[PDB]
């Protein structure tokens, strides 16, 4: 019968207090027969009745997609509280349980260093500026960058690669017009992970 | 102590 | 259901190296227990060619076998653009599989590539990280190495490459190395093999 799937906040959304973090319980392959489905939500074994249902959808195979959202807190999650989810429906000979937690292990802070264009670079109209993030743990990270309390347009970063120490590293490249950067403009490079000192840090990168 | 982003509040100790 | 079809192109590096093996793979799964038989047919082309390796049936104990045929390829001939197509027949499909692989089509652009120093701030540590950003490039098919005098720099880590707003692709690569060989102003150099590449290859050094 149904299958349960339960899915992660967003990284930004347990790092920002002004954010609202959640797991999500989807259950598929519901039938159009039996589609009451009645979920149970715990926080580490303790049931709590916060949760609320998303409008149900109908699949093209014909089976609904039924979803409920739960609020967490910012720091239960970040102490690694554990998400349970109960989910029952009469094809179900017995309810199925998923559980979900923040990735277990000890956080470690990212090393965030700002890479200036090789002078190599200097030849072509764009150049590019480097923001490393390395020896994090755990991957989820964000990284933007801004120049005069602005966020900048044109920048890729990578995902993150797992290091054979165990921690995460990615590098996010940012592409500016020569110009810019000759003219001694200021650029930051910012990043968000829960072991920085309030989630966060910024460096900095001129001429 | 607080970090703000973009003029958006992250984090306060 | 029936079996289905997985066509696997060669490693890149694998295509770049002349003194190393590319090859396609064709890996047929989900063939059931009553009819295990499987049939390969190779094209090139269009041109069937008939020296694909086919191993025998494998086991997967979760009611099925699994089929291997790998075709070894011209590094040219991957390097020119020539289509792969591997065609299955099995007794329990209506009617033959059929997948098609070539290397990526488009206007292959040369790889920019500068090396980086390690940040001033990272002094503090027992190890620097030395830098390759290797921008520009397409196809995205690219390998990325280092070494020091002649010899191999093993303890490095590569992105894959990463879909840049122009439509090409860029990476980077960080050698990892013990701050005392750095400061000696020991010389370090980052190789990058790619098609577009004059002799599919060049070396950039990064020392202090
Ligand atoms: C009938 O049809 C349905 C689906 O309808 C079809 O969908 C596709 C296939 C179309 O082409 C059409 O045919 C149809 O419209 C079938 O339902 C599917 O069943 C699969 C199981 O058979 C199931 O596979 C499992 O998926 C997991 C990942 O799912 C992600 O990612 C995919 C995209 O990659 C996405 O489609 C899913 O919806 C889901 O997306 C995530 O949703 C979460 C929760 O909402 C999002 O995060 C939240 O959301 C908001 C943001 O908006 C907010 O931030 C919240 O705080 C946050 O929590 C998240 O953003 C979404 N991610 C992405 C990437 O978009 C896999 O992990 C899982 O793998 C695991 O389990 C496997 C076992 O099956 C193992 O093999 C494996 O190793 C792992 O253990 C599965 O692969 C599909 O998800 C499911 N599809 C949908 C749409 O629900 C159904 O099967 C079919 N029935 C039949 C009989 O054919
Ligand atoms: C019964 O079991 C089999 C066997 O599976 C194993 O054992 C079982 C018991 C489980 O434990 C499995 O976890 C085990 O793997 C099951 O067979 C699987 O079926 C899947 C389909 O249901 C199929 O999924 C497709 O995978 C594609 C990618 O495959 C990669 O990557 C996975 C890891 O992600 C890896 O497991 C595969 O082996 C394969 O790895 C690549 O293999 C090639 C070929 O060797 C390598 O290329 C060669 O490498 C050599 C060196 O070795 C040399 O360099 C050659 O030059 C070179 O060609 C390559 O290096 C390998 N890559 C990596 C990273 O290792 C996906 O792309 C594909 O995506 C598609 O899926 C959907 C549509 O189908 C779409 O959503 C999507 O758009 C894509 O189109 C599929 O997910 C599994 O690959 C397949 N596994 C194997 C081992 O064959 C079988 O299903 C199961 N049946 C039942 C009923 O339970």
């Amino acid at each position: 019968g149904p299958s349960v799937f339960l899915f992660p906040p967003k990284p930004k959304d347990t790092l920002m207090i002004s954010r609202t973090p959640e797991v999500t319980c989807v259950v598929v392959d519901v039938s159009h027969e039996d589609p009451e489905v009645k979920f149970n939500w715990y926080v580490d074994g303790v049931e709590v009745h916060n949760a609320k249902t998303k409008p149900r959808e109908e699949q093209y195979n014909s089976t609904y997609r039924v979803v409920s959202v739960l609020t967490v807190l910012h720091q239960d999650w970040l102490n690694g509280k554990e998400y349970k989810c109960k989910v029952s429906n009469k094809a179900l000979p017995a309810p199925i349980e998923k559980t979900i937690s923040k990735a277990k292990g000890q956080p470690r802070e990212p090393q965030v260093y700002t890479l200036p264009p090789s002078r190599k670079e200097m030849t072509k109209n764009q150049v590019s500026l480097t923001c490393l993030v390395k020896g994090f743990y755990p991957s989820d990270i964000a990284v933007e960058w801004e120049s005069n309390g602005q966020p900048e347009n044109n920048y890729k970063t990578t995902p993150p690669v797992l290091k054979s120490d165990g921690s995460f590293f990615l590098y996010s490249k940012l592409t500016v017009d020569k110009s810019r950067w000759q003219q001694g403009n200021v650029f930051s490079c910012s990043v968000m992970h829960e072991a920085l000192h309030n989630h966060y840090t910024q460096k900095s990168l001129s001429l | 102590d607080c970090a703000w982003h973009l003029g958006e509040l992250v984090w306060c100790t």
